[PDB]
RNA sequence: GAUCGGGUGUCCGCACUAAGUUCGGCAUCAAUAUGGUGACCUCCCGGGAGCGGGGGACCACCAGGUUGCCUAAGGAGGGGUGAACCGGCCCAGGUCGGAA
């Protein structure tokens, strides 16, 4: 153990350890892996009693046995010594108690090196039981209804509940609100503001749309083309679907169908929504830079890239599709995926993040950057796709398709998309 | 001449499974890619029947080319036993199986400094594998679970790795002293348990071309 | 800004590469501490038999605790046959010993 550091949920560093050598070293990278990314290894252990996090660094991953040993007399030391410190709601118990717990941790650390030479979860089991249940039946994927229903037996194990509480809506609202803060993924977006930073260099702005067979990427693709021309964007469709039948002249009726709704008459003159198409058997990439030039040089404020849709277990071609994503440096990564799909919205999203990195030769690498969840109109409330979605991702559901035509195009209602799911 | 031994094996394995903790995908990208590396340049081990041994000499190591190979001989036999140290939590016998995977790496780029110690290969190779080898005796000697022997090669490769850095420019000095940053955390932990008893080119000389001062003329 | 320098990537029965796509061949080490199994050899001791009590010797396989003058790699993986007499076991009837 090379550090451990004791802080409360409220962000207040209560005691921290860093050894005699030098000190404090490495204090907030421990809380941000330990606190922050969870609703040298730098694991924790949470006190949600109290609102305590246990932060420690150490190395020789074998040795995690030991440093779990220590972390449990330490945290149980900790709550005991301060419990009238912890225990209060004020924050001024704890900004005016003194933890001076050096000599205990220095007893506690040296004892078990030699070692090495309320709400309970049997209460919550039941109804812990009948939520994943639930979330399975109502389209979360088997695992995340899983592994969201035990980040709410760890966050109330311990606590007491209100004045008028049960064992079953305990566990039951506290799985509502690690629903929500996981269907809000760490991401925005904007519009015309948006266009005004991509002509901060002169150029486009390039979408790329992804996905597997049948989702909606072409028709949804549409549905955007339909949104920007509303708001008086010039659309340039890149037409490099060259993997299918009538998968450019599917794209030609789109652009037939929005350039009569938005003419240069109704416009102001000029050409609004054009297809950039060079036929089929050609190299997406090769029609995407093309279409990418052609934009620049014809004055097209959004270049909309549909790809062809692809499973997500091919090395040869999930290859080419990463480093296309990669080297092409889209905008927005948009990863179609419609509201039917079951337990593969968690395998699609994974190897489709997982190959936009891989075969991406960068530092970081250009991921997905969004959801577009399509077939929303044909669950009618088995909505889980939307949590299986923004759960592995950290991406946002940018659209929502409600249909077929360019008007069935919505922005999640992500609280009550959470609220339906969490009410059984 | 060259070989960057550390951005060969950093982007190998970020993009061949090591980003999500895949060593079994590892290893066997890394079996795949040797065995296409024979198949190429035509350097088989064995034919039918029968096995030869394989020993790259000092003359076809002008190809600078066929280091890659001992190399990936070094990274498969690496992969292989960290991928028995997460089966050995609950197979505590693969540790046995381990240990005799980290003394052949070592072994193999300990093989491969010696090759590198040739005259046909530049002062950066002779170098990375040398201290490479010093990597590798280090986690072996750590794994040892000695805390003692394994500050004393992970001090050897930091000493190494920084004397690399120092002799070049701060530019490509940046490789060698990422890989003094690389292994530096390691060593802090062994301390603590010894005393607990065609490019773009601008023509810009064309824009210096101008008037003299004509004040004085007029 | 007329011709146009100066230079590339589309066209090829092309040149070399080697993340994958696919089916085969060959091949896959050894020593220790502990216990176990199966056989076999050689002594005592009791009995009217089928048998019962005990002392050693040797062989193979086996479990799992340390390991190597061990590998190009060598799991203490998973399975199946174990028969027309040759693994062990539980063995109906039958059968051999017995008054039983
Ligand atoms: N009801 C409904 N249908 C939708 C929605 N989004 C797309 N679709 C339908 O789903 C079907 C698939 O159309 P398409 O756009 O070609 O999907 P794709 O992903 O491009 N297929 P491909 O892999 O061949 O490129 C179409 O019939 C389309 O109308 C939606 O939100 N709701
Ligand atoms: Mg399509």
């Amino acid at each position: 153990l090379d550090f451990f550091t004791i802080f409360s949920k409220g962000g207040l560093v209560l005691w921290c350890f860093q050894g005699v050598s030098d000190s404090c070293t490495g204090p907030v990278n421990a809380l941000i892996r330990s606190v922050l990314l969870q609703e040298l290894t730098l694991k924790y252990k949470l006190d949600n009693q109290f609102e305590l996090v246990f932060v420690v660094g150490f190395q020789k991953i074998l040795t995690l046995t030991y440093v779990d040993k220590l972390i449990d007399d330490v945290h149980r030391l900790f709550r005991d010594k301060y419990r009238t410190e912890i225990q209060q709601q004020s924050a001024l118990s704890l900004l005016n108690g003194t933890f001076d717990f050096q000599n205990d941790f220095l007893r506690l650390l040296r004892e078990a090196e030699e070692s090495s030479k309320s709400l309970s979860r049997e209460d919550m089991e039941s109804v812990l039981d009948k939520m994943r249940d639930h979330l399975i039946a109502k389209n979360v994927a088997a695992d995340i209804a899983v592994q969201l229903c035990e980040s709410v037996a760890n966050k109330l194990e311990g606590k007491v509940m209100g004045t008028f509480s049960t064992v079953t809506s305990t566990v039951k609202q506290a799985l509502q609100e690690s629903l929500v803060q996981i269907l809000q993924p760490q991401r925005r977006v904007d519009m015309l503001r948006d266009i005004m930073d991509a002509q901060r260099r002169q150029r486009p702005y390039v979408v790329t749309f992804c996905g597997v067979n049948g989702v909606g990427k072409s028709t949804n693709l549409a549905k955007i083309s339909f949104w920007l021309l509303e708001n008086g964007f010039s659309v340039l469709i890149a037409a490099c679907d060259t993997f299918r039948a009538g998968a450019v002249e599917q794209l030609r009726t789109h652009t037939r169908r929005l350039s009569a709704l938005h003419p240069p008459e109704k416009h102001g003159g000029r050409t609004m929504v054009q297809l950039f198409e060079k036929g089929y058997g050609k190299d997406a990439a090769g029609i995407a830079m093309e279409a990418i030039a052609f934009a620049r040089n014809q004055g097209f404020d959004v270049v909309l890239v549909d790809t062809a849709g692809r499973m997500q277990d091919n090395a040869p071609l999930m290859t080419a599709l990463a480093k296309l994503i990669t080297v092409n440096t889209p905008d927005l990564v948009l990863f179609v995926g419609e509201a039917l799909v079951g337990n593969e919205a968690v395998d699609q999203l994974v190897k489709f993040n997982r190959a936009l990195a891989d075969h991406s030769m960068a530092q970081t690498p250009r991921l997905i950057d969004g959801i577009v969840l399509t077939k929303f109109d044909t669950i009618d409330d088995k909505v889980g796709a939307a949590i299986s979605m923004t759960y592995i991702t950290s991406k946002p559901i940018v659209f929502v398709g409600t249909g077929q035509t360019y008007c069935d195009l919505r922005s999640l209602n992500a609280k009550a998309v959470v609220a339906a799911l969490m009410k059984a | 001449l060259s070989l960057e031994i550390l951005q060969i094996i950093k982007e190998s394995q970020q993009q061949h499974g090591l980003r999500h903790g895949d060593f079994q995908r590892y290893r066997g990208y890394c079996s795949r890619r040797q065995r296409r590396l024979r198949k190429t340049l035509n350097f088989k081990m064995g034919n039918r029947h029968k096995f030869t041994g394989k020993k790259v000499t000092e003359d076809l190591l002008t190809d600078n080319r066929y280091l890659l190979l001992v190399l990936m001989d070094a990274e498969r036999a690496w992969s292989y036993a960290m991928q028995l140290k997460q089966e050995a939590n609950t197979e505590p016998r693969k540790r046995f199986h381990l240990l005799s995977r980290l003394r052949k790496a070592v072994k193999h780029a300990e093989e491969l400094e010696r090759l590198c110690e040739s005259n046909r290969v530049d002062a950066k190779t002779k170098l990375e594998a040398q201290a490479y080898t010093a990597y590798l005796s280090g986690m072996l000697r750590f794994e040892h679970q000695e805390w003692k022997a394994a500050i004393e090669a992970f001090n050897k490769c930091k000493t190494i790795y920084e004397k690399l850095a120092s002799a070049f420019t701060e530019e490509q000095a940046v490789l060698y002293n990422q890989r003094v940053e690389e292994i530096s955390p390691n060593i802090r932990y062994c301390a603590y348990n010894i005393g607990d008893q065609k490019p773009l080119f601008f023509d810009l000389a064309l824009n210096h071309v101008a008037f003299p001062p004509l004040e004085d003329k007029l």
